């Protein structure tokens, strides 16, 4: 837990989410301040004109999913995706580099 | 010749494909010339034995989508001796894709190829959903791999 | 086992995880940190049920099974104003499109 | 010598792991 960062849907939904969570996106990574970057003059929150909610709240629990099951010994369940979202999914998914 | 290939050793080894991955796995072995031969597929939950040999390879995959599957947590699989004649566990399991890698699994699922370019999406996704996986490109990677190291 | 939760108010979403064993009042700690708001002036709820302080996350209903990193379960928070709980209001996600004749 | 390829046991069965 510990450090958080807000991401904001299209829609101005706004996802709060753990910052080591968030950093599995390259794109959000290289658009955070964090230790490297400038941690002086923190950037902690990412808006997404062209992610809807529906899309970014399912990017968020790929996050938790990546997170919990990488270099896990424990037997891995499939990722779940609804075939109406799979579209925007995969632009999402392509944009954020996760 | 190349560097993934199963030896002739001729040794005996027992061992046990268990797939504990929801898809259906294809067993592929690959040959004393590194050439993929497939054998027959396992549902999810079962378990069947093998006999194979020390030093054979072996991969594992999606029956139907050839995406590329874990065994004992890695991508290839080499039998050894078996000791007190326990049979050798070759456990499948699902990676972790990528959600990218995962989402072009799905579409591709629903498509046909000759329609992804009917779909409206970002130009560049349609090489990515063309680029399918198959044995041959990982080869090559882990072939690679193993120069490096 | 760690449950997996989205901590939902109006057009915010919080996604964080918690022990089973872990209380509805340490989850209250949890959101205090990330909103700024104590404990006393926060209600969480499963659906339209109160949740107590008391009782673990476990008891209550979230578990391994419903509460998973794929598909958290979902908590409602209401907040305090003034001297008045505001009614729990949970805005919902955008719509999704329908498929493609080619995916059909 | 000869090649000795993997090959299936006539007695083996399926069973749940």
């Amino acid at each position: 837990g510990g450090m958080y960062v807000k991401l904001i849907s299209s829609d101005g939904h706004e996802f709060i989410v753990k910052r080591e969570h968030a950093l599995t996106s390259g794109t959000i990574k290289a658009m955070l301040s964090g230790p490297g970057q400038f941690a002086e003059n923190e950037t902690n929150e990412v808006n997404f004109r062209e992610i809807p909610s529906h899309v970014l709240s399912k990017v968020c629990m790929y996050f938790t999913y990546k997170v919990r099951y990488t270099n896990s010994s424990t037997e891995i369940p499939e990722f779940p995706i609804a075939p109406e979202i799979a579209l925007e999914l995969l632009m999402a998914a392509n944009f954020l580099d996760c | 010749r190349p560097v993934l290939r199963s030896v002739n050793s001729r040794e005996p080894s027992q061992v046990i494909f268990c797939n504990r991955s929801p898809r259906v796995v294809l067993p592929v072995w690959l040959n004393f010339d590194g050439e993929p031969q497939p054998y027959p597929t396992l549902p999810p939950g079962t378990g069947r034995r093998i006999h194979s040999y020390r030093g054979h390879l072996w991969l594992f995959r999606d029956a139907g989508t050839h995406d590329g599957l874990l065994v004992n947590q890695t991508e290839l699989f080499v039998p050894s001796l078996n000791v007190d004649g326990q049979p050798i566990f070759a456990n499948i399991t699902l990676p972790v894709y990528t959600l990218k890698e995962r989402c072009l699994q799905v579409v591709r699922s629903l498509v046909k190829p000759e329609n992804y370019r009917r779909l409206d999406i970002v130009r560049s996704l349609y090489e990515d959903l063309e680029d399918h996986p198959n044995v041959q490109k990982d080869l090559e990677r882990l072939t690679q791999e193993r120069i490096a190291h | 086992m760690d449950v997996f939760l989205m901590i939902r108010r109006h057009k915010t979403t919080i996604f964080t995880d918690a022990k089973e064993s872990s209380t509805v009042f340490e989850l209250k700690r949890i959101v205090e940190g990330i909103l700024k708001r104590p404990p006393d002036e926060q209600r969480l709820y499963k659906d339209d049920q109160l949740l107590d302080d008391g009782k673990t996350l476990g008891e209550c209903g979230f578990t391994s099974q419903t509460a998973r990193p794929q598909a958290p379960a979902t908590v409602g928070l209401a907040f305090r104003a003034d001297d008045t709980f505001e009614a729990l209001c949970i805005e919902p996600f955008s719509s999704p499109p329908e498929l493609p004749d080619v995916m059909k | 010598l000869e090649t000795l390829a993997p090959y299936i046991p006539m007695d083996g069965e399926d069973f749940q792991c």
